[PDB]
């Protein structure tokens, strides 16, 4: 169960039409390379859920994966005049973002990961509303919200938000309030299912179903010290493989394993799995479940 | 065939509709007060919009009268016996000393046993005095020491979480059924406070409340029956009573972890040169458990298990007499103005005038769709509401009257259009 | 020595399934071991009081 934060199962890419000047140190996602857009997801103490969440995909490998859809543009342009379409649902993100940034993805109304874009050259302030002239800029994307990604293919399309005592958040437009309101700061939670739209959550309630995945399981090489290679080579029961690898009761007890002979060692991954969310009284397999800190406008009298 | 019968209207002070793209979506916000049904019958509150047919209901349904426990003070019980571990080793070898074997210390692990390790099992270290010289096995004429290392082990397959009660909860189980049509089941017992999607609702009125359960104590079993004793709840572990090695936990308690409370000096020890014989003198609980197993009558009632939630209940044979609070948080409910038509039948009429009960009556609704039924009489007395289906569907509520002699004309409306109905049927006292 | 209490000991000569001989005790709710497991009296109603006198 050694931590490895860098392993990416899947496609593993970060990157959004009209900039792509990440796909030399991020396409894929491997020890080598530094990429803004993933290096400050490891942060000690900073993102917890990424860190309870290392063997699981985000948002832009979710969108790599041919699994949803990506907005349009998907990459909003702020310097250019006479507005944008990516102003309204980032403006009421209030939230900090460090400087030296060009790129800013987060969640739209369809379900769709929106981002924006700055061209050379151009950085980010401190709101991200605006872009500015300017040391080295990072040209990658500073995840404005904390989430994860898996594969699902759940059907809930027509699902939408369901809160109770919120007649705003965000900028959707959820219930009529005829009386007043209160506009409040708060960190309301999100969800996506497949092919629907950005679900706020009200009372998290997750869980982990840890089952033998080949997802859940790294490993590692021989030498006559023990770094990572590879879980998509190693042989399985009856099937065929590259070089063979080994492991505990785990490994060898849905794979193939030759101890001696083999000439990787499989271990046991931590904290990986079927992960499945309750909203509206049942349980439902989504695609990923973050969090934000946006306005939220409650009930009044 | 039992339906609504305390069947009231909502005031208007919060009640509140908007039409939006020709939908009347009737809000409401405030607290509303209706009467609770007894064992059969049934309680809703009617929704009036901005028309006639535009009418929703909002019934719940009473399953029975149950008489919760609180709890409060408890622990996790067991049954355990020790592995006592001797090794007798002459003086001046190792660490057999004359002072200090005497003086030995619980938490400091020994030579002779260290190789078994400082795990979370319940242990402890004594040290007794022997012989010495070639009498029993060693060389000096000093006497020699006896290392012991014994260690508790889980006898029992499974714990017990014996709790106590101070009170009788009467708690009423409660079947909301919400507008748009999903069925929750919730529960109210004396004071208790229960949030849905549509607000929350509470219990007032209070009747049935039996005191005096501060001497008694309750055992509860996962997945089996229930149990009682007729004593006192304790809590000192102490010696002699229940209770004498507890825990905190069901893991605690089947691997015995150290986390778990004893009695100082609770297990014996017989030294023998080289054997030992130690042992304890715990109150097995299955005892209890099997002299009192539910269901056990007292004075006048019946003490017995819940069904689905975990918990201990009573059954009483009194009446139901209590008040249920409604709370609206801003719920949106709409309705189309299209209703549709159906027309209404007499069946039969069996029940009771004047009485908690009330009467049922059968009614066939033949209509084209999912609807709802909307009937008055002409006095003010009555009003029948049933939620029309497709089709010929048997339907029909709680109708409670005051005369045995039944005859009064009603009229019914499905989307406006009202339709005359003669209903009859004798009824019986029931007080 | 002194005595606190008459323990209601049973010496109990258990025989297991194959035809092995062991001889053992119980007393009020003591537990000893036993190659089949393990074995406690459970009711008790048999003492005899004033012991500390004595």
């Amino acid at each position: 169960e050694d931590p490895h934060l860098r392993n990416r199962p899947g496609k593993g890419h970060n990157y959004i039409d009209g900039m792509t000047q990440e796909d030399a140190t991020c396409k894929p996602v491997t020890y080598a390379g530094a990429c803004s857009s993933f290096d400050v997801l490891l942060e000690k103490g900073k993102f917890p859920l990424f860190q309870s969440y290392a063997h699981h995909r985000t948002l832009l490998e979710a969108v790599h994966d041919t699994i949803i859809a990506k907005a349009d543009p998907p990459s909003c342009d702020l310097q250019s005049a006479h507005g944008n379409p990516c102003m309204k649902e980032k403006l009421v993100m209030k939230t900090h973002c460090p400087n030296d940034y060009q790129s800013a993805h987060y969640l739209n109304n369809d379900g769709k990961m929106a981002s924006v874009k700055c061209p050379p050259k151009y950085e980010l302030t401190e709101d991200c509303n605006f872009c500015r002239q300017m040391a080295s800029l990072k040209k990658g994307s500073y995840p404005l919200q904390d989430l994860f990604c898996q594969s699902s293919e759940d059907d809930g399309s027509k699902l939408k938000t369901k809160m109770k005592g919120v007649c705003e958040v965000g900028v959707q437009a959820l219930k009529k309030c005829d009386g007043q309101l209160s506009t409040a700061h708060e960190v309301v939670p999100f969800a996506v299912f497949k092919n629907s739209k950005k679900v706020y959550l009200d009372k998290l309630d997750l869980k982990t179903e840890e089952n033998l995945l080949p997802d859940s399981f790294v490993c590692f090489e021989h030498k006559g010290e023990l770094k990572s290679f590879d879980i998509s080579q190693c042989p399985k029961i009856g099937g065929h493989g590259s070089k063979k690898c080994t492991g505990d009761a785990a490994f060898c007890s849905a794979y193939e394993c030759t101890a001696q002979y083999a000439n990787a060692y499989c271990s046991h991954a931590n904290g990986s799995g079927i992960v499945q969310i309750q909203v509206s009284g049942v349980w439902k397999k989504p695609l990923c479940v973050g969090y934000e800190r946006v306005v939220v406008k409650r009930e009044l009298s | 065939d039992p339906g609504c019968s305390e069947l009231i209207q909502a005031s208007s002070r919060i009640t509140t509709c908007s039409t939006e793209g020709v939908n009347t979506k009737c809000r409401l916000s405030g607290t509303a007060l209706i009467r609770a049904g007894s064992v059969g019958a049934e309680a809703c509150l009617m929704l009036k919009g901005v028309k006639e047919d535009q009418t929703k209901f909002l019934k719940i349904k009473t399953v029975s009268s149950e008489l919760s426990c609180r709890e409060g003070q408890s622990y996790w019980t067991g049954s355990f016996s020790p592995k006592c571990l001797s090794s007798r080793r002459c003086h001046l070898v190792g660490e057999c000393h004359v002072n200090r074997c005497l003086s030995w210390r619980d938490n400091e692990t020994s030579a002779e046993f260290s190789f078994v390790g400082e795990s979370t099992t319940m242990r402890e270290n004594k040290c007794f005095e022997q012989c010495g010289g070639w009498g029993c096995g060693c060389f000096n004429v000093n006497p020699s020491c006896l290392f012991v290392h014994t260690y508790l082990q889980s006898v029992r397959k499974e714990a017990l979480r014996v709790f106590n009660c101070i009170d009788w909860v009467h708690k009423l189980t409660l079947e909301i059924t919400d507008f748009d049509g999903s069925v929750s089941t919730i529960d109210l017992g004396a004071s208790s406070s229960r949030f849905t999607n549509w607000g929350s609702v509470s219990l007032s009125l209070d009747a049935e409340g039996i005191s005096g359960s501060n001497s008694f104590s309750f055992i509860e079993s996962p997945g089996k029956g229930y149990a009682i004793v007729d004593e006192p709840f304790s809590e000192i572990p102490r010696q002699g009573f229940l209770g004498e090695i507890r825990c905190n936990s069901e893991s605690s308690v089947l691997s015995a972890h150290e986390s778990c409370l004893r009695a100082p000096n609770l297990i014996s020890y017989k030294p023998m040169i080289d054997q030992l014989e130690c042992t304890t003198n715990l109150i097995d609980p299955f005892v209890v458990f099997e002299r009192g197993s539910l269901p056990q009558t007292r004075n006048d009632k019946t003490f017995a298990a819940s069904k689905g939630n975990r918990g201990v209940q009573a059954f009483s044979k009194g009446s139901v007499q209590a008040d249920l609070t409604l709370m609206f948080d801003n719920f949106e409910v709409d309705f189309v103005g299209a209703a549709v038509s159906c027309d209404a039948a007499f069946l039969n009429l069996t029940g009771c005038y004047s009485c908690n009960a009330g009467a049922r009556v059968c009614l066939s609704i033949t209509s084209t769709g999912t609807g709802s039924l909307s009937a008055h009489n002409k006095d003010g007395s009555l009003h029948i509401v049933l939620p029309s289906e497709n089709g010929t569907k048997d339907q029909c509520q709680i109708l409670h009257f005051t005369v045995p002699e039944v005859e009064e004309e009603f009229m019914y409306s499905c989307d406006g259009d009202e339709r005359p109905l003669l209903v009859k049927g004798t009824l019986i006292a029931i007080d």
